[PDB]
This record gives structure tokens, sequence and C-alpha cells, in this order.
DNA sequence: TGTTAGTTGGGGGGTGACTGTTAAAAGTGCATACCGCCAAAAGATAGGCC
DNA sequence: GGCCTATCTCCCAGCGGTATGCACTTTTAACAGTCACCCCCCAACTAACA
């Protein structure tokens, strides 16, 4: 029901299928072992073996390429220009999704601002376990109602903790921007 | 809270481990290169040196130094310009980053050259930093390029600046011996600054305290045959002096410096005021608010472009980042706004605008660099010491020419930058043009602003179609044009170069250093073949060009002032409807089937803008003294540097200008003033001098009436051929006669002397033709001779005999052959016969007279030229032989693949700029792909059609220039003011006798030398002394040795000719 | 490099297709080049009159030899059809003439546009510069000058296969679609009457009737096929918006659009007009992603009239006579 | 000076990553052939082709 | 060498846009056990944009 190649079955490449099928073999031979060395053994095996198996796997992959060609031909007979436009739109959406995932991974793996927790955020982080409820949303609602019931006298300590965490965040932020100038993420600075 | 803080600490330490790993990990992954990263400071054989010694980093940076450490593609020159600009912009880490990125890749390492490493080595020669210099040395040896003198100079500068151990420098200088690198070669003939050689001297003095450079004190003297007398110590000489005192000339220099440091001059308009409102204030307010909005938009766009191109410089790509940091933002935006203001309603081409924007940026960079350095103060000191020779009440111990005094004093080097390569100029201009189009935005409906909220561009990109081809032009929105015309601007703006100087211009000491104080100006103003002329000029021996440089300096030293009495009358006509027959253009609004009325308004709207500009500039300089610099084209013809307010032009241009220093008339000056008036009248052209003077005495009352009442009177001066000059002479003669003493009256009015056709005079002198030397006035006679009458008679005879055949062009022209059209035809045939272009002018006269049928003009002109050509063949003898020989030599030289080259008798080399079409290259982009001819292409070959029909007039042009230069240089020693305007010589009325002597004697001394035979012996050495292809050399040798025999005419008789120049 | 008809069967079928049975036989038929002859005899035997227009004076005796009868049916005149009303200034040599004098001598007068056809022209196009001849005819048609000042004249000339294919093209075969096709398909009604190979026609040069027999082998080496075209101008061409005073702006718009073919209509309208392009293209009933290639000629006319009809704005165009 | 939006924490879910062979998409920067005729004078000459 | 063919003023002035082909880099989806995205109002912040 999808124009993209996910809905049909795409043939895995013959050499690629060899490297794929050797992985469970050495997974079973070496249970709970790291695949870091399993794939290295697979690559050593592929580099050591002669080119005749590569040639016959080329012939097999050529046959699968011909059957994939006729599948794409009948699909194009089934396809419409509106379906081509929808396919292009799905490709652009996939590009946007992978760009967003990549930039989020770059933000998380590298140094990232974790902005300070407010007074209510500190109250939630401290007193969430004490509250009792059937569902977590009910627990958050009870914590929110209790926080609204709290007076400013008890809230002064939470505001002080929020201010201290703001100070540590600001210092960590100057250190992070200095370190990231040392790393060179010119996009990861304040604009002004 | 303890657990959350502990988890935060573990993640934080993990991030420190990640950042230490990133600092440790080499940048070998392209996905990381896709992101903007830090600056980088640190094959099988290429990486052999860097693999070990860099890893075990030396504790002592002085070790591993130099030898102890043991035509371009078009893209490469862009990288070289990038590094050379990063030297000036103080961004060495950026250039180092790009260099290491290009060094890492195998595809990008090939196009790097030794100069690109040497630029960075010189960049870190300053400011110390042994580490980076050692790293660049490692990279150079990885590439394999053996180091040169400049690398050793950079290392010496570094150790001198950091003042490290002298034993290490002595070890460095025990190296570089046993090799050919001589030490004195560092200090001369290598382009490095004075601070660089000072630091190298500081190093060498600690190494070798006995190292002294050779002084080379005395300069040489020209000592050629024709220029021996002007450079001779034994003689009596009285050099002229300016009338103003030293303090005034000291104050004018500051005004000129303040005018040239800024790049603009604002001049009040001479248009009639519009002080009544008539809703011009609404337009004026809308202009202001829009022009501030555009300024803010341009600043924002510039900052965004710079922040994008910096990221483009990162990730290892070339871009134009250092070029946009060469100037401040406000100056770039101001230049763009000035360019948008001076935009015609029709629009201009994209490539023209682009170029304009690139040239202006380079000029402002050159001017600003001298401000950030100290050359301005040195120029002030040298100028104030120099002004003693050119001023009154200030005496020099010995008399000498201004160039000799300039160089006798210690002169600053005044180093200048080499020009940018062409692709960088084109891309920078295109980028700024794109910014201008995509930044400016304007309301759609201006009459009703609240009704519409749509925003449209100011400038539109459109195509103009001609034949198959399309030209992309930029056109303003018509509402903007209507708004501009509806408001009245009280101010026009000029550049500093386009305005006359307010101080004596700087002397000509070299083909690069010259007229303007800070702006750069070249001797030869040729776009075609621009590099070859300059290379020939810098190649020649140093003493060759003193005559031309001294003559140009003398022409530049002349002081000028404005004749305001003529100016008042001209602007009186200008502000009214005006009179178009005298020369003042009428307004387009007065003028009125639709296409005709559209075109007639267009042409006068074209002319009136130029008239307005000249009149406004003249009113600006109404009460001031000013100087006009000069230069020369490839033929030797001398032209002023300002484009429109040069003293050349029409009658109204020459009427407003006169001398600033006055000399008494003497016993005989007033007779010369009367003869000049009769000469400008246009009558009595066939009469002796005494008849002219008697006629002037008979028309005394008429000239007095024309002087006292110019417009209300009988209007005699309008009937003259050139009215305004006649009016000026009328005023001067009236003031002279109404004085008490006719002598001892100071006159500031130029007097003109000119031959009929100097080309024919030079042909007659070369061939020694008796008939020609009688036809033009080289033989003494009591009555003048006129060539144009004889040519007109011969053409009339040929036309009359052709008319009987029934040819239409012969019989249509009856009663129409006049002196003026014959004059224009002869001037076209003799001078500027290259690619016949006076035909248009030849058309104009035939169109101007009303009796002629207009539709027959096009066939008529093409006829007339042929006839006069034949006439000039019939009358003159030596002209035929000389033209035939020059044409044949040009043909046979051009067939061999060589452009025509020769040397003037004064030592100036001349080469011809005619070549076939070059390979045109294109630049792609967003708005448009642009195409440009690439100058200096080797594959260009001679154009035989243009290199054949060009040789005979160009040689005569060079002879004209030589004669004028000799006359100027020999009139300087007698204390005379000399000006050269077109074919005319201008001098004060008192001295026109003695000048008339000199102008004859030099003509006898230039033509007493083998002009033709020296060509015969020089062209064979230059062209016919090659053994590579003797097949055509054997044929060309005879015609190169075939010089026409002279006739029977005594040249010395020209000394006694009294109508030779009249 | 000229050609005529010298056979008898081909002259016969051309004579029969030139004149239809309902059409009036005394309707004046102008032959743009009779040549040596042969064809004109067939036209005389058909029954209609002839006005002969021969460029070369050399044939003028033989053409005068026929028509010894005083009926005036032959009426040979010396001029050239394509050099009629020369725009370039100069003396009108006997090959060049003015349409006014020629049609005064013929005795023909003016007839309004919404009326029956005055004349009929048979002839042939030049071997080189068919584009230039078609462009000059279009300039004479859109602004009523030269021949087209009096009534609504047809032409029945011959054309080559390349120029024929470049004309009459549309979306569907999109590659050859260009400006001259649009202006001719709006200007008149086009039909095809007859097609022949080039070998049937004679071949002629300046020295004589072309004697090279291997030039027939060059004719087969080119293998060019010739078409006969009927071009009858349309009655409703001159709409209130598209007038003889407004035709140059239409030509500029077409040349601007067919320059930079791959772009959309909106992108070109951004340069052409200050008004909104989305409004115009939704008003005519079409979409933004449309290319200029797949746009029919009547939508080009409708676009021009839609721009022209608006009276809200003072400035609707960026074409002044400066661009000329 | 007024308006925007994405982070800071909540849990469950699905969805994609870290270890890697395969082998072709896929992207860049050049060089070059080919459309457009927007309509338009006469004569002498030089080059190119047979 | 001899016949015939193509061209000309302004130097200014310069032409743009499509489609094809070819030496070279990068660079991704396919399989999976198991931990990162993304959500939710609460309020606050607030740098950034207009």
């Amino acid at each position: 029901s999808s124009v993209l190649a996910s809905s049909p079955k795409k043939p895995v490449s013959s050499y690629l299928r060899f490297s794929k099928e050797q992985l469970p073999i050495f997974k079973a031979q070496n249970p709970d072992a790291k695949t870091t060395e399993l794939i290295r053994r697979i690559a050593q095996r592929w580099r050591e073996l002669p080119d005749s198996k590569k040639k016959i796997y080329q012939d097999a992959y050529r046959a699968e390429w011909q059957v994939y060609k006729e599948e794409i031909s009948r699909f194009k007979e089934q396809l419409t220009p509106s379906q081509i436009m929808s396919l292009e739109k799905e490709i652009m959406d996939k590009h946007l999704k992978r760009k967003a995932m990549t930039k989020k991974k770059e933000l998380t793996l590298l140094g990232k601002p974790k902005r300070p927790r407010s007074a209510y955020n500190v109250y939630v982080a401290e007193r969430f376990q004490e509250a009792k409820g059937d569902s977590p949303q009910e627990k958050l609602k009870t914590v929110k109602e209790n926080w609204k019931n709290l007076s400013d006298s008890e809230k002064e300590l939470y505001i002080q903790h929020a201010k201290e965490d703001e100070t540590r965040y600001h210092n960590e932020m100057k250190s992070w921007e200095e370190q990231m100038i040392e790393v060179g993420r010119k996009d990861l600075l304040r604009r002004t | 809270w303890a657990k959350i803080l502990e988890k935060d600490k573990r993640t934080q330490q993990m991030r420190m481990q990640r950042l230490k790993a990133k600092l440790q990990m080499p940048f070998q992954s392209g996905e990381f290169k896709a992101l903007t990263r830090r600056l980088q400071v640190e094959s099988k054989q290429m990486a052999g040196c860097l693999e070990d010694c860099t890893r075990q980093a030396p504790e002592s940076p002085w070790e591993e130094q130099l030898a102890r450490l043991l035509q371009l593609s078009g893209q490469q020159q862009r990288l070289l310009a990038f590094f050379k600009c990063c030297l000036l912009t103080d961004q060495l880490p950026l250039a180092h980053h790009l260099l290491v990125v290009h060094h890492g890749q195998r595809q990008k390492r090939k196009l790097l050259t030794l100069d690109m490493y040497n630029a960075v080595m010189l960049g870190w020669a300053r400011q110390g930093a042994f580490k980076e210099l050692v790293y660049v040395l490692f990279m150079v040896k990885d590439a394999g390029l053996t180091p040169d003198l400049l690398s050793y100079a950079a290392a010496l500068q570094c150790m001198g600046r950091q003042d490290q151990d002298a034993g290490t420098i002595e070890r460095c200088l025990e190296q570089m011996s046993q090799e050919g690198l001589k030490l004195q070669a560092l200090f001369t003939a290598v382009l490095l600054s004075e601070e660089d050689r000072a630091t190298v001297l500081k190093a060498v003095h600690k190494v070798k305290p006995t190292f002294s450079l050779p002084p080379q004190l005395p300069p040489p003297v020209n000592t050629s045959k024709l220029l021996r007398d002007v450079y001779a110590k034994d003689g009596r000489v009285s050099y002229p002096k300016l009338h103003l005192p030293l303090k005034t000339l000291q104050c004018l220099f500051e005004k000129q410096l303040h005018m040239e440091l800024a790049s603009r001059v604002c001049v009040v308009s001479v248009e009639k005021p519009t002080l009544p409102s008539k809703e011009v204030k609404h337009a004026r307010k809308t202009l202001k608010t829009l022009r501030d909005q555009w300024e803010k938009a341009l600043c924002r766009a510039l900052r965004e472009t710079k922040n994008r191109l910096e990221r483009e410089v990162y990730e290892g790509r070339f871009s134009l980042y250092p070029f946009l940091c060469l100037l401040d933002e406000r100056e770039v935006v101001r230049m763009l706004l000035q360019v948008l203001q001076a935009l015609p309603a029709q629009g201009e081409s994209f490539t023209t605008l682009a170029r304009e924007l690139s040239a202006r940026t380079f000029s402002r960079h050159v001017v600003q660099r001298q401000r950030v350095s100290g050359q301005v103060q040195a120029l002030q000191n040298h100028y104030r010491k120099y002004l003693c020779l050119l001023a009154s009440d200030a005496e020099v111990p010995e008399p000498c020419l201004p160039r000799q005094y300039w160089e006798e004093l210690g002169a600053p080097e005044a180093l200048r930058e080499q020009p940018w390569p062409l692709p960088v100029q084109m891309e920078l201009g295109k980028l700024l043009a794109e910014m201008l189009v995509q930044a400016t935005q304007m309301p759609c409906s201006l009459d009703k602003p609240h009704r519409s909220s749509r925003l449209v561009p100011v400038l539109y990109h459109v195509y103009s179609f001609r034949n198959v081809q399309q030209i992309g032009i930029l056109k303003p929105h018509p509402a903007y044009v209507q708004l501009l015309e509806k408001a009245a601007e009280p101010t026009l703006t000029f550049e500093a170069v386009d305005v006359p100087m307010l101080c004596p211009p700087l002397p000509w000491t070299s083909p690069h250093s010259g007229a303007f104080l800070l702006s750069p100006t070249k001797l030869m103003r040729t776009v075609e073949g621009a590099t070859q002329h300059q290379e020939l000029l810098e190649t020649c021996p140093p003493t060759a060009l003193h005559g031309a440089l001294d003559a140009l300096t003398q022409l530049g030293n002349c002081a000028w002032r404005v004749n305001g009495r003529v100016l008042d009358l001209v602007l009186q006509l200008f502000q009214a409807k005006g009179c178009p027959q005298l020369g003042v253009p009428a307004p387009p609004s007065e003028a009125p089937e639709l296409a005709h009325c559209q075109k007639v308004a267009r042409e006068m709207h074209s002319l009136r803008a130029e008239a307005l500009y000249r009149l406004s500039l003249a009113q600006h300089l109404r009460d001031r003294v000013f100087w006009l610099p000069h230069n020369m084209d490839f033929r030797g013809r001398t032209y002023p540097c300002p484009p429109h307010f040069n003293h050349l032009g029409s009658d109204v241009a020459r009427a407003l200008l006169e001398f600033a220093q006055g000399r008494p008339l003497g016993p005989h000056g007033l007779d010369w003033l009367k003869i000049h008036l009769v000469n400008l009248t246009g009558l009595k052209k066939r009469e002796p001098l005494r008849k002219r003077l008697a006629f002037a005495e008979e028309v005394m009352d008429d000239i007095l009436d024309s002087a006292d009442q110019p417009l209300t009177g009988r209007k005699w001066w309008m009937g003259a051929e050139e009215p305004w000059q006649t009016l000026a002479c009328c005023m001067e003669v009236a003031n002279a006669v109404r004085a008490s003493d006719p002598a001892a009256y100071v006159s500031h009015l130029p007097v003109h002397q000119d031959g009929s056709c100097n080309g024919l005079q030079h042909y007659a002198a070369l061939g020694r033709d008796s008939v020609g030397a009688a036809s033009v006035n080289l033989e003494p006679s009591d009555v003048p001779q006129d060539v144009y009458s004889g040519v007109a008679a011969q053409v009339e005879v040929f036309r009359r005999q052709d008319a009987q055949r029934g040819m239409r062009v012969a019989q249509v022209l009856e009663g129409f052959i006049t002196r003026k059209v014959v004059k224009q035809t002869v001037m076209t045939v003799v001078y500027g016969v290259t690619r016949y272009g006076g035909r248009l002018q030849i058309e104009k006269r035939l169109r101007e007279l009303s009796d002629f049928p207009q539709e027959f003009v096009w066939e008529a002109s093409h006829y007339l030229v042929r006839q006069v050509f034949k006439s000039l063949q019939e009358m003159f003898s030596g002209t035929r032989a000389i033209q035939h020989w020059l044409t044949e030599s040009a043909r046979l030289i051009s067939h061999m693949g060589s452009v025509v080259e020769w040397v003037t008798p004064l030592g100036v080399p001349v080469i011809q700029p005619y070549r076939l079409d070059s390979k045109v290259k294109q630049i792609g982009g967003g708005i448009q792909s642009i195409t440009y001819t690439h100058n200096g292409d080797i594959s260009r070959k001679p154009n035989t059609r243009k290199q054949k029909n060009g040789f005979p007039p160009n040689f005569i042009h060079s002879l004209d220039s030589s004669h004028m230069m000799l006359t100027a240089l020999h009139c300087y020693r007698k204390g005379l003011t000399f000006v050269s305007v077109h074919d005319c010589y201008w001098t004060h009325a008192a001295d026109v006798s003695v000048m008339n002597q000199v102008c004859r004697e030099q003509f006898v001394r230039l033509h007493s030398e083998p002009i033709l035979q020296d060509l015969s012996r020089f062209l064979v050495k230059r062209f016919c002394s090659e053994p590579q292809k003797i097949l055509e050399a054997s044929q060309l040798k005879e015609t190169l040795q075939a010089v026409p025999k002279p006739g029977a005419f005594d040249l010395e008789q020209v000394k006694r000719s009294t109508y030779f120049f009249s | 490099f000229k050609r005529y008809v010298t056979d008898r069967r081909l002259a016969e079928t051309l004579a029969q297709i030139y004149l239809g049975k309902p059409s009036r036989p005394p309707h004046l038929l102008l032959e743009c080049n009779p040549g040596p002859g042969i064809l004109t005899q067939a036209l005389l035997e058909a029954g209609a009159k002839v006005v002969a227009l021969e460029s070369d004076k050399t044939f003028i005796p033989h053409l005068e030899s026929l028509g010894k009868n005083l009926d005036g049916k032959l009426r040979v005149i010396h001029c050239d059809f394509f050099k009629l009303d020369p725009r370039s200034g100069g003396v009108i040599k006997p090959p060049a003439m003015s349409s006014r004098g020629l049609f005064k001598n013929l005795g023909i007068e003016a007839v309004p546009w919404t009326a029956d056809i005055p004349l009929k022209v048979v002839g042939m196009f030049p071997s080189r510069g068919e584009k230039r001849a078609l462009w000059k005819l279009a300039y004479d048609l859109y602004s009523c000058t030269s021949i087209y000042k009096f009534g609504r004249i047809e032409v029945n000339m011959f054309i080559g296969e390349k120029e024929f294919q470049k004309l009459m093209a549309d979306p569907g075969n999109p590659d050859l679609y260009h400006v001259l096709s649009v202006i001719w398909q709006l200007a008149c009604e086009i039909k095809v009457l007859h097609m022949e190979p080039w070998s049937s026609f004679d071949i002629y040069t300046r020295k004589g009737p072309l004697e090279n027999p291997k030039r027939r082998e060059l004719l087969d080496q080119l293998q060019q096929k010739l078409y006969l075209i009927q071009m009858i101008p349309r009655q409703n061409l001159f709409t209130k918006n598209l007038t003889p005073m407004n035709y140059n702006i239409f030509f500029h718009l077409l040349k601007h659009c067919f320059g930079r073919r791959s772009a959309t209509v909106i992108d070109h309208l951004r340069s052409l007009t200050p008004l909104d392009a989305r409004d115009i293209l939704m008003q005519i009933g079409k979409q933004e992603d449309e290319k200029v290639v797949n746009m029919h000629p009547q939508d080009f006319k409708t676009l021009f009239e839609t721009i022209e009809r608006s009276k809200d704005c003072a400035y609707k165009w960026l074409y002044d006579e400066t661009l000329e």
C-alpha cells in the first residue's frame, strides 16, 4: 500500500546475503560474544576466499537484478504521475526526518545545554515518589495541586535551589561555549 | 537529589572524555567535515617526513630549521589571491586551515605551488610563532618543493624579531653558502617591505657586522642626439616660476588630500530652482524614508552573506570572505547606494555594472591602505620640500627640472599592489550586483500607500534582443523614475578622479607612479593589449623615456582659471529655452509620428545631461586655480585624464578656460591678438598677415560693439565660424585698446598656431617632394597655400566627368561640394583611416544642409571618400610610395604571425593592439550566467585587415607627438608656457614669435635624421634576423630594405617659411 | 539558387488546384516569379487572368512574347515580391517597388477587413532565409502595411520540411515549439495542399539554368521535400487588446517566454510585469507549476489580453522602445 | 517594544542506533555542440576552395 | 594560381540557456539486542526575530 520500496520485498544482494547469513552462524558458535569480532572474522573470511565464489554470487545477484528490473517495470506500469509526486514527497519527508534525527544525535552526543529546573521542577523531581496514584498523570496532577497549595515560605528554598542551578547552568554554558569554540561548532553559539 | 547530581556528573565526565577524544582523533571522516569544526594547526612517500618527527615534537623549536630540517590553471590563481588577501586582512589562521585541508586531500594537493606556502611562511615570519613556521616547512618538504630565497628571508625575519641566539643564526648563514643564494639578492629585486629588510639587517648585523649595501648614488643622463641640448650643463637657462607664494601651495595640498581621501565630490546644480512647493517635498520625504530602509536592508544582507561565506571557507572550500572584509561595511553600502543613484532610466548591462562595482572596490582598498600605513605623512614632507622649486619667493641653489629635484631629494618608494586576477573581479562584481537586486524592495502603488500592501523589486532583470543574441540588462521600476524626476535634486556627485586637481600634480617618474596623489594612474590608457604596452615600457633602458615623462610633467604643470564673463552668458542661455545653433542645448520639454517624437526627445535628453554636468562643474571651479594632468595612448597622442571637463572639446569648452599667469603684451602682442581674432572669424583665409591686420583695423567698431553689448547689440560674433572664442578675443582686444598704454598690459589669453594637415607636411618632409612641400607651406611665399581648395577642385572635375555617364550619385551632388566636407574627408583619409569611422561625421554635414535629399546620404559619403583618395594620389608623389611601402611591410609582417612594433626617434616603443577574437569564458550563478573576454590569451593571432590599414596613420601620429615633445622641451628653457590642444599649439601672445622660431628649427632637426632608414635597419634586426623560418624572411628582407628615394627639396628653407604654422 | 516549374503534368495539376470551381475566374492571380515560362501558359489555359512579377529582366522579352492578344490577361511587370516596401532607406532600384504604386497600376483598390478576399498570390519561398521572409510577412500582417494595407490577401507559396515542422507545432511534439509558430497560428488559417520531392523542380543559377547534373545527385543527397501551404488571414485576429499599435509588446512577451524555456510562467511574469502572476494565472484558469512549453497559443493571447484589460494600475509593462 | 518557540521532568509505547560487508547511487566540476534570426542599403577586397 | 564568397560604422563591449558526456569522491540501506527520540501541562526563561 506504499509507493516506496518498503511495501514490496527488495532482494538482498548475494554477497550482502552471505555476510548477513554468516552473522547468526558465529553468533550461535560464540553465544553472548561481541559482534565486533564476529564481523571482523566474516571480513577476514571474505578477503581470504578466492574470487570464483564472488563471480558466481555476481551471477546470482545479476539474476536477482533482472527480476528486480521486471518488478520495477510492472510497478511503473502500475504507477501514476500523482503516485510519483507522492513518492517524491515521501522521499523529501524521509530526508527531513533523517536530518532531524542526525542533528538531535549530534546535539545529544556532544555537549548540550540542559537548562535549569525551576522551583516546581525541583519539587516534582523531589516529591514525585511520595505522591500516590493509579496512573502517573494522576500523580503529576496531585503534585501540581499540592504545589499550588504550597505557600511562598516553603517555596523560598525551591526558588533558591532554582537560582543555584541557574548559576551552575550559566557557568557550564560559558565553559561549553569556550570548549565548543575549541571544537569549532560555529553553529552552536549564540547568534548575537 | 544526590543520585540525580551523581548521574549528571557521570554524564559530564563522559562528555569530557568525548571532547578529549575529539581533540585526539584525526579529522579523517567526511561526515564530521560536513559539520563546522575547529581550526587545524597541526602518502607512501609524501607523508614520510611528517610521520615521525612531528609525533616526537621537538623540545627546542630552533632545531629543525631550513636545511637542518632535512600559465596557472585558473583555479590556482584564485587560491593565491586568497592567501595574499589573508595576509592583508590579518586572518592567518584561516589561511593555515585552508592550506592544511588542501594538503590532506590527494586531489587538492596537486594545484598548490611554492608561492602559496611562501605567503603563509611570510605571514608567520611576522609576529614570531616558530611552531607554525616549522609546520609549514614540514608541509613544504612533504610536497617536495625545494625552498627559495623568500623562505630563508622569512626565517631570518622570524629569528630577528624574536631575537634568539646568534649562534643559531650563524649556523643558518653557514648554510645558504656553497649554494647560489647570494645575500644581497634578498634586499633588492624581491618584493618585501621595508620592515622586512630592516629585520633581516638586524639579523645579519649580529652575524656579520661588516655587511653594508651598495649605495648607487649618481643617476644617469639621456645623452641622445636629439635630447643632448635639453640635458646639458653648459647653457643659459631661465626656468619659469608660478606666481603664487609657498604658503598657498602648502595649503592647496591639504585640500587635495582631503578631497582624495573621501571618494566623492558634491556639486550644486545649475538648474532653475523649484523653491515653490508643488508637492516636491512629498517626493523628497518619500525618497528619504525609502533610502534609509534600503540602507538597513543592505547592511543585514551583507552580514548574512559574510556569515555564510565564512562557513564556506570552513569545510575546505574557496570563497570571497577576505575580499568583503577588506573594507568597512558602511563604505560598501555607501558605494552600492551611489551606484544605484547614478542609474539611467533605460538601464545598463549586467557585466558593465558588475565590473564598475569591482573596480571601485579595488580603488578604495588602495587608497585606504596608505592611510593605515605611514606613506601619507612621507608624501606630505616630500611635497613641502619639493614645492620650493615651483613657487615664487623660494630659491633652489641650482636650477633643475622638477623630476630631477624630486629624485635628488630622498624619495619614498610608494609601493603599490599588483592587480587582482580577472575571475575574482568578475565574481565579486556579480555577487555585489546580486546583493543589490535581492536587497532593495519598494512599495507597488505609491499614489495610494494605504490601499495596497504589495512589495515589488526596484530593479528588474530583462532581456534585450538584437539579431540572434540576447543581452541581460537591469531596468528600474518606472514609478521610481517618475518619483526621481518629480523631485528636484539640488546636488550632483562626481568621483575624485573625474574632477580637476587643486594642487600641482605629482611628477612623472615611472610608468606607474604619476599624476594623482593617492589614486593609481597608468601612462598608457589602452584597454586592448593592456599588458604588452606596460611590459615594453618597463623593459626599456631607464634613460629612454625621460623626454616623454618630462613633456607630460610640463603639460601637467600649467595653471588654469575660468572665464566667468563667458560663463554668465552661457548659463543665461541655459536656464532659458536657449539657442541650439550656437551650442547651448534646448530642454527636452520644449521639443515635441509617435516614434519620431519619442526619438527626438531622447537625443536632446541625452545631450542636456552632459551640458548640465559640464556647466555645474565649471560653476564649482568658478573662483579657484586648478591643474589638469595628462597621459598618452599607444600612438603617443596626449590626452587629459578627467573625462568631460578637459580643455578639449567644443567652442563653449575652450571659451571658459584661460591662463592664470599673465605676461605683458610687449611691442607686438596686440597685432597677434588681432590676427588671432581674424583667424577665428573664418574669413580672409587666403590672405597675407598684413591684409588680416588691416581687416582687423577696419572692423574695430564692430568688435567693440560685440564686446560691450554681446547679446543686445548687432550680434556680429554669431556670424563667425566659432562664435564664443571670437567673443572672448573681442573682449580681450577691447580691454587692450581701451587701456592707457597698449603695451605693459597683462593678457591671460591663449594664442593658437596650427598647420593645415600635418600628415601631408610629414609625408612631404619624408619624401622631399617639391610639389608637396609647395602645396603645404614648407616653401617661403608671400601668399598662403591651401590644400583643401585644390582637393575640392580635383574632386569637382572627377564628379563632373562622372556625371555625363549618368551615375546618380554624381548628378545628385551639384552645388553641394564645399570646403567643410572636403576637410572632413581629407582628415578621415589621412588620419584615422583605420576602420573608416569619420564617415558618420562625413554623413553629418551632408545631413545638416537642407537642400540635399536626406535619403541619399548613405550612398553619398561612400562615394566622396573614394574621390578624395584618388585626388590625394594625383597631387602628391611621395605619399603614394611611402603608403605603399608601409602597407606592404605591415602585410608581410602580419602574415608571419607577428604584430607590428617599432621605436620612435625619442625612444618610446610602440606596438599595435589588433588581434582576433579570444576565448570567452562564462560564470554561472543564480540570476544569470555572464560571459567575458579573457585578456592576454596566447592563442590570439594578428588581424591582418586592422594591422594593414593602421600602420601608415599611426607612424604619422608618432611623428606628430615627437615634434610636439621637442617643441615643448625646447620652449621650456626660454621661459614660455606651452599647451598642446588637438593639432594646435597654444602660447601667450607675447611669445608667439619666438615659439614660431623653435617650432621650425626642431622640424629641421627631427627630419635631418634617417627616420626611414633607421626603420630599415631596426626592423631587419627585430623581425628578419631569425633562422627558424628563412622562407618568408628572404622575401620580407628586400621590402624591409626598400626605402623610397628622396626628392629635390632643401629642408633648411623651412627656417625662413612664414606661413608654415599660421 | 532559384527554381521554377518546367513540366506540363505538374503545371496542369497546379493549375487545377490553384483555381476552384466556385471561385470567380477573373479573380486576379499574382505569380511571384513566372520564371522562363511553362507554368504561366498552364495558368492562362486554365481560364483565369495573371499578373506576372519577374525579378530578373532577362526573362522579360519571352514573358512579353506571349499574350499578343490585347485583352490584358498577361500584364507582365518587373519587380520582386519579397522586396516590397523596403524599410531601409535608399534609392528604389527597379527590383524594389512600393505596394501603393504597383496596386495603383494594377487598378485594384481597398476592401475592408471583414469582407471577401481581394486577390490571390501564388509563388514560392526563397531557398535561404525562410525565417526572415516569414518574419517580414508577420510584421506586414500584424501592422497593416505593404501588401496587407488593402484587404486580406492569401499566399500559396512552397516551404521546406524543416520550416514546416517548426511551424504548426504545439504541445505534443514539445521540442520544436517556438515563437514564430505561435504568431503564425494566431495570425491566419493554415492548410496543406500538395507535397512534392525537389527532383521534379528545375534548378537555376546566375550563369544559366543550372547545368550541373551531379547537382541532381546533391538534390537526392539532401532529400528535401517541399510542401504547399495555404495561409488565409483570420477575421477576428485584431481584438480590441491586440491591435496594430500593441503588437510589439506581444512579440516581446513571446520572445521573453521562449527564451529560458524550462522556466515557469510565473518566473517570466516576475520580470515582465509588476502585477501579481498568481492572480493572472488563476484568472485564465491554469496552474503555477505549468511550463511555458505546454501552453497553447490561445492561452498566450488570453494572457496578453488579461494583462492589457486591467485599468487599475498605471504601469503594466516593462517594454519601452529603448529595448528596441 | 512586542511576538515567537523550544527547552527544563513525567512515565508507556514504537522506532532507530552500535557493531560491520556490498557495490551502486550520487554529486562535483569541467568541456563542448546547438537552438534562437526580433525587419531592413552597395562595391571592393581578401580569403578559401577546386 | 585562379574563381568565387563574405563583409563593412562605437570600439566598445562583452550573448545567454539546454542537454550530454566524462574523470573522480562519498555514501546508504540492508540484518539485530538494547538503550536514545517524542509526547504532557505546569510555569518560567529568554535568546532570538520583527
